[PDB]
């Protein structure tokens, strides 16, 4: 609601609070001088003002060059405030959570990554192909053949020599 | 959301990835104002229409408290030739509480 | 395969395209700031000079000058931070050149994954591309091993390499390419007796002098 | 911006739009350093693609590794030392100034650490170069002596003593960390200064910057626009200047963190994935090998260094 | 890597093969003297694998 408490305008939600005001003070303040609790006229009850539950909105998109399917992530918000998958970062809608694990394609948050098979999937990252090693106290592994690989390592050295007057 | 991402990235081709666009804030559904039960009118008539005005050497000061005040009548009344307000706008001076 | 991957795979030169795009986009934003009026009646100086005399055009041109100056300050600060990042990257590139191209570096995975053999530089637009010719084992075989060989009480350790067996006979071989060799006194050295070292095997160690002796 | 400078108000949001691309610029810089954090973590930890697993039996010739391998009885699958580190470091969120969670959760970060420990223990250094090649620990450590000019025989004839000394030193690591305050001083300093910068940024809203009130709500409620513009413009100018200062200092601090993370990655690559010859880079004294251990927003190494002891004089000739 | 011990990473403790180094305090700085081994007076030879 958009409330006006004796000229103390604001917007948010009024809840019950265990903040036991002493009988003299009217309204409490958080850091940066914002109104957080108030006692209203005609009832004197200690209402707690909290701004309406905010949350950033992010978009997983595989690229308009490939598809128009869009996945929407409402971070740090439980799925009770409007498939739909809950994450440690927030609830991501528009993707189907799966059980198999693949390498990360689009980062999502807290070990979760996202088009595949005509749909958007959201899954726990595959940390890599698990591979135990047959250790013992007397076993040795020695290669019999090798291979020579060439890897391209790319490093910037300079930028455009800009200048502004 | 796809069009909003296009809007923010100021382009059409969006790269494959995650993009933060805005903050989800459910708008207020209705507006409410809470004011006390006070009903008395402070003697603004007796101050703006005092029998005798004190000189600047002994300028008269009148306390005003614990009432509801109608600045609307004095503002609309063109009897006041000059009405200059600093720190508060005279139009919504009736809105606030003091 | 290097040329095939470079030609086929897009964004292979992403490490350079990103810095080029960042510089160009920062410049573009810097230009676009001119279009913003920073709170004054116009974002073009010629209008405010044209339709406002100086005595009250001072405030408008002051708003423009301070806002645009702050924008230029921000741009220069961003460029300075990015130049520091590029300076660090360039020092890394120079070190990599001097340690992988000009010579062979035993620092693991500093000149490409795996044991490093040599490197080839290649000029790139505002960058350098390294080709790290490295050596990597592919196929490995299990063997039964033993930290020592006890012969006539004396211990014997590998001078260089390890002791391995295929299950029936022992051999000395180097530690990165299976190349078994019969155990002789030339590639093994003696140290003490064979009752203090644990997990060792009784065996014979050949003496190259004896076959010519007899 | 909208939440920070203005919060729920189109009146100053309109004026903020007059300042051009400042907002997209700041948000882009913050997103860049944010993704750079994940880049740092992945580049410093995910040095091996395949997750290794320690053998079920801990028959390592006498080296009691139970102090650094993850403990199954622990609910979070963390070794005692990493648990102590997490318990040793102690860790703004209301005005649009939010915190995104790291990509690599602590569980998977610990999984990388356990994989690296298992790889080092089981295959020495070859798992960082190519395929993992199992090596019994007495031979692997005998080679690591052989890499600092100490022949194998020293280890083999001193195996029990070296194992006991290594176990005792690992235990003393726990004792030192637990009894010594600020043993995690670097991580505590970085976290504390980041949180303090955030607190100062929040506190900046308590400043008038020349306006007649530090909260734009009441000046909006009590000021006619065509003169409230100058007040709200002063407030926006000051608040945006504060945001620029915060973002710039964050950029510099993130550059320092990037340098430290690159150093950490190089150290893990050269000391963990192999034996490093460069002296005083993997711990004081001659170096053998090291163990990574996950720490909150950081990494902790255990440089296993060989150091000579009581020395005898001798008359020598070249 | 140069004073407290001998390095092998080329062109980190001065031009050429590195022998050792000496630090020297300088106003708001340091000056190393990298003493390095640089070959010369080469001769051509016929060589075989």
């Amino acid at each position: 609601v958009n409330f006006n408490f004796n000229g103390l305008t604001g917007t948010g939600v009024l809840t019950e609070s265990n903040k036991k005001f002493l009988p003299f003070q009217q309204f409490g303040r958080d850091i940066a001088d914002t109104t957080d609790a108030v006692r209203d006229p005609q009832t004197l009850e200690i209402l707690d003002i909290t701004p309406c539950s905010f949350g950033g909105v992010s978009v997983i998109t595989p690229g308009t060059n490939t598809s128009n399917q869009v996945a929407v992530l409402y971070q740090d918000v439980n799925c009770t405030e409007v498939n739909v998958f809950q994450t440690r970062a927030g609830c991501l809608i528009g993707a189907e959570h799966v059980n198999n694990s693949y390498e990360c394609d689009i980062p999502i948050g807290a070990g979760i990554c996202a088009v595949a098979s005509q749909s958007i999937i959201a899954y726990t990252m595959s940390l890599g192909a698990e591979n135990s090693v047959a250790y013992s106290n007397n076993s040795i592994a020695i290669p019999t053949n090798f291979t020579i690989s060439v890897t391209t390592e790319i490093l910037p050295v300079s930028m455009t020599k800009t200048s502004v007057d | 959301p796809l069009s909003e991402t296009k809007c923010t990235l100021k382009s059409f081709t969006v790269e494959k990835g995650i993009y933060q666009t805005s903050n989800f804030r459910v708008q207020p559904t209705e507006s409410i104002v809470r004011f006390p039960n006070i009903t008395n009118l402070c003697p603004f008539g007796e101050v703006f229409n005092a029998t005798r005005f004190a000189s600047v050497y002994a300028w008269n000061r009148k306390r005003i408290s614990n009432c509801v005040a109608d600045y609307s009548v004095l503002y609309n009344s063109a009897s006041f030739s000059t009405f200059k307000c600093y720190g508060v706008s005279p139009t919504k001076l009736n809105d606030l509480c003091f | 395969k290097i040329q095939d991957s470079l030609s086929s795979t897009p964004s292979a030169l992403g490490k350079l395209q990103d810095v080029v795009n960042q510089n160009a986009q920062a410049l573009n934003t810097l230009v676009k700031q001119l279009s913003s009026n920073f709170g004054a009646i116009s974002s073009v100086l010629n209008d405010i000079l044209s339709r406002l005399d100086p005595p009250e055009a001072e405030v408008q041109i002051d708003r423009l000058i301070t806002g645009r100056l702050q924008s230029l300050q921000t741009y220069v600060t961003q460029q300075l931070i990015r130049a520091a990042e590029i300076r660090a990257s360039a020092n890394l590139a120079a070190t990599k050149m001097s340690e992988c191209v000009l010579g062979q570096s035993k620092r693991v995975d500093f000149c490409g994954k795996g044991y490093h053999l040599m490197s080839f530089p290649q000029s790139a637009p505002h960058g350098v591309v390294f080709l790290h010719v490295t050596y990597v084992p592919a196929q490995e075989k299990n063997f039964t091993t033993a930290p020592a060989i006890c012969h006539d009480g004396k211990a014997h350790f590998p001078r260089e390499g390890v002791f391995v067996s295929n299950g029936t006979h022992w051999f000395v071989t180097q530690r990165n390419f299976y190349e078994p060799q019969i155990i002789t006194t030339d590639n093994t050295f003696v140290s003490g007796n064979c009752d203090v070292v644990i997990g060792i095997v009784n065996n014979t160690v050949y003496d190259p002098l004896q076959p010519e002796l007899d | 911006c909208t939440m920070y400078i203005c919060g729920d108000s189109t009146e100053c949001s309109n004026l903020l739009l007059q300042y051009g691309s400042f907002c997209t610029q700041l948000n882009r810089a913050l997103t860049g350093i944010a993704v750079e954090q994940d880049k740092n973590t992945q580049e410093v930890f995910a040095q091996v693609k395949q997750i290794y697993k320690t053998p079920p039996i801990k028959d390592f010739g006498g080296f009691n590794f139970s102090q650094i391998l993850p403990d199954p009885s622990k609910p979070s699958k963390r070794s005692p030392i990493e648990d102590l580190l997490f318990n040793k470091v102690t860790l703004q969120k209301f005005n649009g100034l939010t915190v995104l969670p790291p990509l690599l959760t602590d569980e998977m970060i610990a999984q990388y650490t356990s994989a690296l420990l298992a790889g080092t223990i089981t295959s020495g250094w070859t798992f960082g170069a190519g395929p993992a090649l199992q090596i019994p620990f007495p031979m692997q450590m005998a080679y690591r002596f052989n890499g600092i000019g100490v022949t194998q025989n020293v280890l083999y004839e001193n195996q029990k003593l070296i194992a006991n000394q290594f176990n005792s030193a690992i235990g003393k690591i726990q004792d030192s960390l637990s009894s010594t305050p600020s043993a995690l001083g670097k991580l505590q300093d970085v976290v504390n200064q980041n949180a303090q910068a955030l607190n100062t940024l929040v506190k900046q809203l308590s400043s008038n910057f020349g306006a007649i009130s530090s909260v734009l709500n009441d000046i909006l409620s009590r000021l006619d626009p065509p003169e409230a513009e100058v007040q709200i413009d002063r407030l926006i100018t000051g608040r945006l200047q504060s945001l620029q200062t915060y973002v710039t200092q964050q950029l510099i601090r993130a550059a320092e963190i990037r340098a430290s993370a690159n150093l950490a990655a190089t150290k893990m690559s050269e000391c963990v994935l192999g034996q490093s010859k460069r002296v005083d880079f993997c711990g004081k004294g001659y170096h053998l090998m090291s163990f990574p251990q996950s720490a909150p927003h950081g990494v902790v190494f255990l440089h296993v260094t060989y150091v000579p002891a009581q020395e005898k004089n001798f008359t020598t000739a070249p």
